[PDB]
């Protein structure tokens, strides 16, 4: 019994993930894909000399 | 780490089974009356008490 | 996975034990009724033509 | 083991109903005044006791 | 009896279940069931990029 809980003790450590450190990288991974999002959104708009030809 | 595992509660769950395994070995000698039920409880002494039985 | 089977193997075997126990635990008891049988046989207060030793 | 069976509980109950059977034959061996009611009792005696009853 | 009291011991031991192992196991998959449908919740809303297109 003793051993058959350090055991799985060890392999909880090395293969189960932390919930905290996990939904901190996702929160972090989502704000910068909404960042990027909006800047593709300002890049695809910055391309517009349209004036020069025109008036 | 977190979820998938919680060693305090196995440990914990030990503790629980040996105390109720004690716990019911002393109430087999209380309704039995005998402190030696069993080899494993005292092997020099059940020989002992079967030769002074004989002698009785 | 294995320390777990073995655990519950070992239970297997001191059931087996506590079995084997319990029966010779009436060996005990009726070996000390032959022994007392005996005893009570030998004497020459029982007769053997009135069938005090054959009960 | 938790739930479904209590052994304790049954040993206790075999024990309790030794204790009761060896209480009754004490009562029989006290109202009756006779150490043997029957052969399981003792067999040599009961006849020894037969004889010795005719010769009184 | 000391037979019977002893196999049923060893059948109980075989068959039975604690009460305490199967609580934690079930209490462990119900956290583990919330977790996932708040996981689902929030990979559904993932997939948004409708601001792409209008504005």
């Amino acid at each position: 019994g003793t051993s058959a809980e350090n055991l799985t003790a060890a392999e909880s450590r090395i293969r189960d993930t932390d919930m905290a450190a996990e939904m901190m990288a996702f929160t972090k991974n989502n704000i910068l894909t909404q960042a990027a999002q909006s800047m593709l959104a300002q890049a695809n708009q910055q391309p517009q000399g349209v004036l020069q030809l025109l008036q | 780490m977190r979820i998938q595992h919680n060693i305090a509660a196995l440990n914990t769950h030990r503790n629980l089974a040996a105390n109720n395994a004690a716990a019911s070995k002393n109430l087999e000698k209380l309704s039995s009356g005998f402190k030696i039920n069993r080899a494993g409880d005292d092997a020099a002494g059940l020989a002992i008490s079967e030769k002074m039985r004989g002698q009785i | 996975s294995g320390l777990n089977m073995a655990s519950k193997n070992s239970s297997d075997a001191i059931s087996l034990i506590q079995t084997a126990e319990g029966g010779l635990n009436e060996t005990h008891a009726i070996l000390q009724r032959m022994r007392e049988l005996a005893v009570q046989s030998r004497n020459d207060t029982n007769d053997e033509a009135t069938n005090d030793r054959s009960n």
